[PDB]
């Protein structure tokens, strides 16, 4: 399993009047590229007429 | 209710990667040898093989 | 991990310590449209970090004070402001008898 | 004054630049004994106000 | 591709897997003029991958 | 005009990019004679309006 | 002891009327990673029946 989240960046704290502990609004995007290989077995030989 | 056997998993208590904007990360996995799935059928009944 | 430690071992003693401050981000705060504030990453902003390897400054750690890092990895640390106590001369404030160092 | 004076002009924010070339891999490559299938999907992880 | 698979081959089994997460972009969201929100790519925003 | 005119579009600010890889080190690795414990915490130095 | 403080940055001074001496509102965030090694002594051998 591949677990993905966004690191919770913290909001400003300090001399600003009554800020409070908040989080910066951040969301992630990306491209997930998944490659799977499959071993393949050849078709069985056919002796039919039809 | 939770018990001593209840597994409380905290994923932040582990080593994981932090990837910035534009970064990439790859996972590789190798399947164990598994029975292939047959893509062809049967032209006979196993009880009519006489 | 503490259960594993106290179950599988007979003694424990600190040997080495490594502290790494990484992912540093100094952030400017400015007014946001429609009220509030917004935060922008700063390229010119700097963080002054000083490691007192020589113990030049007074040592205040190890006094059992409410300054510890959060017990859970999900919480954010707010490192305590550094202050120290030093010796002085006790002087009486007038005739009231109050004394200040 | 403002950039609205020129009816054929729009304001610019002067953002950054990034001359990077990446690949959008997809499709299946068959062989005599194996097939390598690849698919790419854009994924979005939403903002989590409380972790 | 599935039609080609089930036409040209006799069996299929998983062999290997490769998952690539590229074009990661952590994006801050703030308020744009005239209402609504606007999105700006984040230099310090980190994606936690485990 | 405005970006609100589009039915389902969101305005963009065109920020920067930083393709760096860093580790959030955590957990304890036990050995026969020693244990190496590691914990990572996000820390915040607040704004000091006057030093 | 590791001391941390944000380097103060000065506000603009010049042709702007009555700007005054100010400071840019800056706060710092980061990840503090602490690794400690503990020498461990093995459990004492026991010969109890119980």
């Amino acid at each position: 399993q591949i677990f993905l989240k966004i690191l919770p960046q913290s909001g400003p704290i300090g001399g600003i009047k009554s800020m409070g502990i908040t989080t910066l609004v951040q969301y992630a995007v990306g491209i997930m590229t998944v490659t799977m290989t499959f071993k393949l077995g050849p078709r069985k030989a056919t002796g039919r007429w039809n | 209710l939770a018990s001593e056997e209840s597994a409380f998993y905290v994923l932040e208590h582990s080593s994981f990667q932090l990837l910035g904007t534009g970064g990439t990360a790859t996972m590789s996995y190798k399947f164990p040898p598994v029975p292939p799935e047959n893509l062809e059928g049967c032209s006979q009944h196993f009880y009519e093989m006489y | 991990e503490f259960q594993h430690l106290i179950e599988n071992y007979g003694s424990i003693a600190p040997d080495a310590l490594t502290v790494t401050i990484s992912e540093i981000a100094v952030k400017d705060v400015t007014d946001k449209t429609g009220g509030g504030v917004q935060v922008t990453d700063s390229t010119t902003g700097r963080l002054c970090m000083l490691v007192d390897h020589e113990y030049k400054y007074p040592y205040v750690l190890g006094q059992g004070q409410d300054t510890l890092a959060p017990e859970l990895p999900i919480w954010v640390y707010f490192p305590p402001q550094y202050a120290y106590l030093t010796v002085g001369d006790v002087n009486t404030q007038g005739i009231s008898g109050d004394s200040k160092k | 004054t403002s950039v609205n004076s020129a009816e054929a002009s729009t304001g610019a924010g002067g953002g950054g630049s990034n001359p990077v070339k990446s690949m959008w891999s997809e499709g299946a490559t068959f062989s005599a004994n194996s097939v390598t299938c690849t698919f790419s999907r854009q994924f979005l992880i939403p903002y989590d106000p409380e972790h």
